[PDB]
């Protein structure tokens, strides 16, 4: 329910930084290792 | 172009140094450029001008009785013939500025052309007829190097004496950051990279070098 003229800007800003809509495919680029090594990761989230 | 060498010739000779604990350093400067203006006087006279043969065994040549009416005398050095044929070709005015030739030098060139390049015109007329310094500027490069290292520990310990809190983190820094440098080639050494110890990043980078 936001005004135009903000949907727009905060949407082309979304895309600017390629954060939404990023035109890519996986198929010309291989995988890598990153300079972070294997380990044991875990994503805390507050109770919903 | 100048030659370059594989020794310092020069040094900055420094002057950080406090000019009123350490005396005679501005004695040094006025004897440093003393004797920079003691050699710019010599330079000069080793490109020294001499007036010495206008007119005036092989530096005496006879000349030809033909080209002998362009010069006023029968022999001389080869200098003097050319110096003085251009100057025939210089007083009679006969340069094109709006050479071309004289009478006589149709006689003296054998030629009818009446117009011929100054080239041809001397072609015609050739047709008709120390350690030491080097070692004193070593060691005194080897002593304002000695200076310059001196002056560069004393910057070291008086810049320690004000803010020993900045100096000091910077060494435990320097150390911490060139420490590792110096451990990063240590895995290359040829008897310890065929023994397949240090092959189980050289894991990833067969994966980066694959792909590639």
């Amino acid at each position: 329910a936001m005004d135009v003229a903000s949907i727009v800007k905060i949407h082309a800003f979304l895309e600017k930084w390629g954060l939404i809509n990023y035109q890519i495919d996986p198929r010309t680029k291989p995988s890598l290792i990153g300079p972070s090594f294997t380990g044991h990761f875990q994503v805390v989230l507050d109770t919903p | 172009n100048p030659v370059p060498v594989t020794y310092p010739t020069d040094a900055y000779i420094p002057t950080y140094l406090p000019d009123d604990k350490v005396s005679n350093l501005a004695d040094l400067k006025k004897l440093i450029e003393m004797d920079s203006r003691l050699d710019l006087y010599l330079t000069r006279r080793r490109l020294d001008t001499s007036i010495n043969l206008p007119t005036n065994d092989g530096g005496k040549v006879q000349y030809s009785p033909n080209l002998a009416t362009l010069i006023g005398m029968q022999t001389g050095s080869v200098n003097d013939a050319v110096y003085s044929i251009y100057k025939y070709i210089l007083i009679n005015n006969l340069f094109v500025t709006e050479v071309k030739l004289d009478s006589l030098l149709q006689k003296v060139l054998d030629t009818n052309a009446a117009h011929l390049p100054l080239m041809n015109v001397v072609q015609t007329v050739n047709k008709l007829v120390d350690a030491e310094d080097t070692a004193k500027l070593r060691e005194i490069t080897k002593l304002a190097l000695q200076l310059n290292s001196s002056a560069q520990k004393y910057q070291f310990f008086h810049e320690l004496s004000l803010h020993p809190r900045e100096t000091l983190t910077h060494y435990l820094w320097s150390s911490k950051q060139n420490e590792l440098v110096l451990q990063g080639d240590q895995y290359f050494n040829e008897d310890a990279a065929r023994t397949s110890d240090i092959y189980s990043s050289l894991m990833g980078n067969i994966s980066l070098l694959y792909s590639q």
